[PDB]
């Protein structure tokens, strides 16, 4: 069995920095090309960088060159990615996977850089020049639909509960950056009291709103 | 030089 | 599935070969079986032969050569190769003698390398570089200089790259204070027609006071990363300027490779443990 | 670099379909391609290597092949569970590149958006930023547009688990002064499942 354990994910202002650790089990950082990839928020994968110890080979994406620098520690069997000058675009969930140098039949295939076949679970990398705030909840009222508009919170996530049919629309990013969302559900207008319970663990802000 | 055909 | 093809610039002659790395099980080497595809017009009278060079370089001390007549005539893989080519495809089949310097070279020409040479002539060309290769199949040391030094290793087989853990136990009953401990790797690559090679060296200022015990484990790992500026370093066979490992640990006529972890106390009582540094068979 | 273009941008198909996604490499490739099936949230998985080698554990219904610089990925029986985005990646050169994903949606009878319109609440107007919410619920396919009549942040939910439905929440946020300057607000919905645009509105 083989695994990678990805860690090192937390907020960081633009121009700050981070370090990512990828602990390797079932193999070595030296018999494997270890690759760090990233997926932006609701966007497409982009291989960030990768290294091989036995050769000291390093590769970075054109947009992640210089800002990132990868290396490893074969003592602990781990890989390390130093992300310097983290910027807003850099936000993602960052994944770690590996290209076993084996399968040549005998030795190291130094010229394959093949498929990244073992992915970890991915640590969320943030970038934001904004500090935690509390959600501002409003009631949306007029089959009639209604909800609570939970605007201007920071950062993910929120768990809006009502007192079936609740559709909370993915939290977005605004110009200032704050995470909005709306949570609505449709009920017949005949019975038009409803209780919205907004919970924000990062700010420990819990609000209850009445809609009718 | 050394090409490579499948089979 | 897959096979390596090579033909001359005239292309009248072609050689198809299943492998380009031959596994020396130490009792039966993967025999070099290939197929020669020719055109009758370009050969007419002249015969076609194929040769298995076992060169040694540094000097062309060609330690062995054998000839096989592609034509005139004199396996299932060869069968399948023929079925796609016809009569004018003919097999050659060399058997590698085990007592050969297993494919190795030196990191800069020099070194050791087999070779498949196919040529058409009336009397005794495609040049396919091949290799012979070997797959990887508890040392303990005590010294009483009294400054007792004991070293041990987990096992004698450490795959390439795989880190080596050295148990160090220092019982210093003498009046001299240890200023450093060095766990290093010496790669002895003797060209026999031997040199000390410093590759990995975990120097730690771990000082053991008089009448004191210092017991712990180091982890040192030999990697080709910092072994790049090491001329005369023994690498595995490089087919056409690829990159390869550190010359695996030979299992004993050419170049002989052994490896030793040296535990040295800088007071300089030293001990050494031999270990194996060969790849695993997938 | 190597622009590994992919097609279609997204495709629609139900259970049992035979999906075919074509990944063309602007520059030459030599059987170095991988297709990663990233579910929403979870991490990419390996499907294809060598352009045609079935990675161990990939269901045999999955396959792919090479026809030059046009590699292709096929799914014989698009099961209910093999819905994701599929990125193609040339592992040949450096810097590596991935495709741009081809979301495999679900298919249902073309449905119109159950539309509602909501104005800023008094609580919000007191705060000062009014967020009118034009809700287009249970609407298929995702292709719809909303126009504002008197800065729109559509928040398109993902496919529903009940019946494969999209819900869109077009939020228009405005400052108190500019919001008050106008009186009549409206959102107009253009949908392939609607004969003509559906316009909802209110007055300040």
């Amino acid at each position: 069995e083989v695994q990678l354990v990805e860690s090192g994910g937390g907020l960081v202002q633009p121009g700050g920095s981070l370090r990512l650790s990828c602990a390797a089990s079932g193999f070595n950082v030296s018999s494997s090309y270890i690759h760090w990839v990233r997926q932006a928020p609701g966007k497409g994968l982009e291989w960030v960088a990768s290294i091989s110890s036995y050769y000291g080979y390093t590769y970075y994406a054109d947009s992640v060159k210089g800002r990132f620098t990868i290396s490893a520690d074969t003592s602990k069997n781990t890989a390390y990615l130093q992300m310097n000058s983290l910027r807003a675009e850099d936000t993602a969930v960052y994944y770690c996977a590996r290209k076993s140098m084996y399968h040549r039949g005998w030795g190291w295939l130094s010229w394959v850089y093949g498929a990244m076949d073992y992915w970890g679970q991915g640590t969320l990398v943030t970038v934001s020049s904004a500090s935690t705030k509390g959600p501002s909840v409003f009631p949306l009222a007029p089959t009639a639909a209604l909800g609570c508009l939970v605007k201007d919170y920071f950062p993910e996530p929120v768990t809006v509960s009502w007192n079936s049919g609740v559709h909370t629309f993915p939290a977005v990013l605004q110009s200032s950056g704050l995470y909005s969302l709306s949570s609505v559900v449709t009920v017949p207008s005949s019975s038009l009291t409803y209780i919205c319970n907004v919970n924000h663990k990062p700010s420990n802000t819990k609000v209850d709103k009445k809609v009718e | 030089k050394t090409g490579l055909t499948k089979l | 599935t897959r096979v390596f093809k090579k033909s001359s610039p005239n292309c009248k002659l072609t050689v198809y070969l299943g492998k380009r790395d031959f596994v020396d099980h130490l009792d039966k080497v993967d025999p070099v079986d290939g197929v020669v595809l020719v055109d009758p017009d370009y050969l007419k009278d002249r015969k076609v032969f194929v040769t298995l060079t076992c060169a040694f370089r540094y000097f062309r001390k060609d330690l062995f050569i054998a000839n096989y007549q592609a034509f005139p005539p004199t396996t299932r893989l060869q069968e399948r190769l023929l079925r796609k080519l016809g009569q004018h495809a003919h097999p050659f089949f060399f058997t590698i003698p085990q007592n050969l310097p297993c494919s190795v070279t030196l990191q800069p020409a020099c070194g050791v390398d087999f070779e498949i040479r196919a040529f058409c002539a009336k009397s005794l060309s495609v040049r396919l570089v091949i290799r012979k290769v070997q797959f990887a199949p508890q040392p303990s040391a005590e010294t009483t200089r009294s400054l007792h030094l004991e070293a041990s290793l987990d096992k004698e087989l450490y795959y390439h790259g795989e880190p080596l853990n050295v148990n160090v136990h220092v019982t210093n009953n003498s009046t001299k204070t240890v200023k450093k401990i060095k766990v290093s790797v010496r790669q002895y690559a003797d060209i026999c027609l031997q040199y000390k090679c410093p590759v990995a060296q975990v120097e730690q200022d771990d000082q053991v006071s008089p009448s004191s015990t210092f017991c712990k484990v180091y982890t040192i790992t030999p990697l080709l990363s910092n072994n790049r500026e090491k001329r005369g370093l023994a690498l595995d066979g490089k087919l056409k300027h690829e990159d390869t490992n550190l010359a695996s640990s030979t299992i004993v006529l050419g170049i002989l490779v052994s490896y030793r972890v040296k535990v040295k106390l800088v007071v300089d009582v030293s001990v050494e443990l031999p270990f194996v540094l060969m790849h695993p068979k997938p | 670099d190597i622009q590994m273009t992919q097609s279609p941008s997204s495709l629609s198909a139900s259970v049992g379909d035979r999906v075919t996604i074509t990944c063309r490499a602007s520059q030459s490739v030599s059987s170095a391609v991988a297709w990663y099936q990233q579910k929403p949230g979870k991490a990419p998985k390996l499907l294809i290597y060598s352009a045609s080698s079935l990675y161990s554990g990939v269901p045999s219904r999955f396959s792919g092949s090479r026809s030059g610089t046009d590699f292709t990925l096929t799914i014989s029986s698009l099961q209910p569970e093999d819905f994701a985005t599929y990125y193609c990646q040339q592992s040949y050169y450096y810097p590596i590149t991935f495709g741009q994903g081809t979301k495999v949606e679900i298919k249902r009878t073309v449905a119109a958006p159950s539309v509602f319109i909501f104005p800023p609440s008094d609580s919000q107007l007191k705060s000062g930023t009014a967020s009118v919410v034009c809700l287009l619920n249970n609407f298929y396919p995702r292709e719809a547009k909303v126009q504002w009549k008197v800065n729109s942040q559509e928040s398109v939910t993902e496919q529903d688990s009940k019946d494969s439905t999209y819900s869109l929440s077009s939020t228009l946020t405005l400052s108190k002064a500019d919001y008050e300057k106008h009186k009549v607000y409206a959102c107009e919905v253009t949908h392939q499942g609607l004969s003509s645009p559906v316009t909802k509105s209110f007055n300040r």
